[PDB]
């Protein structure tokens, strides 16, 4: 059986750590809701 | 049980201990994660139950006690924050850039920032803290890295 618990508000916060980069990516989804590279 | 807004960490003791397989949204009294977090099943919060309403495999999405609530979009330009989870850690925001999943039926927002599975379901955020999507089914890309689909749910 599985459980839920509190972890937070939903809130913007400033100055948080800015990182990850930003792809264009060519990509598909299939019937079972997997993303895939397209090349 | 717990119906307070906010984010939610999702829970099992079917295997070692007690583990993370994901994380979810409550807004106005309806839980919301990404199916493959679930699978479609009931989950506890204290001693009351959350019954599924709405899902669907290929959005991979899933709503409990009521209809998909969240409906804002990414603007395709400004930043958002993933609110992650990641199990046994803080909630910690991360602010990043998305880039673009382009599909047959149109372009996606994605978020690459690498984080344990038991991450999926994170909600990703507007600069007036409104849920956009959740964080959690994307690809795996040549780096080995994992780039999330900002994946929002239709509000009727
Ligand atoms: C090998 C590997 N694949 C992905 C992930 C991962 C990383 C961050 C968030 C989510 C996931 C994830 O598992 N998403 C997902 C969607 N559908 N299913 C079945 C599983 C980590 N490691
Ligand atoms: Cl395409």
């Amino acid at each position: 059986d599985m459980y839920i618990e509190r972890a937070g508000d939903i809130t913007w916060e400033k100055d948080a750590e800015v990182t990850g980069n930003s792809p264009r990516l060519d990509v598909a989804l299939d019937e079972s809701g997997d993303f895939s590279l397209v090349e | 049980g717990e119906t307070t807004d906010g984010v939610y960490r999702v829970m099992t003791r079917r295997l070692l201990g007690s583990t993370q397989v994901g994380v979810g949204v409550m807004q106005e009294g309806v839980f919301h994660t990404m199916w493959h977090v679930t699978k479609g099943a009931a989950l506890r919060s204290g001693e009351g139950r959350l019954d599924p309403y709405w899902g669907d495999v290929k959005q991979d999405l899933v709503s409990y006690c009521g209809p998909w609530k969240l409906d804002a979009a990414w603007d395709g330009l400004s930043e958002v924050q993933l609110l992650a989870v990641p199990p046994g850690e803080r909630a910690k925001n991360i602010q990043t850039l998305p880039g673009i999943f382009k599909t047959k039926d149109g372009d996606i927002g994605a978020v690459a920032l690498d984080y344990p599975a038991g991450t999926s379901g994170s909600p990703i955020l507007d600069k007036c803290g409104r849920v956009i999507g959740l964080y959690g089914n994307g690809v795996v890309i040549k780096n080995g890295s994992y780039v999330s689909a900002i994946t929002q749910g239709k509000r009727e």
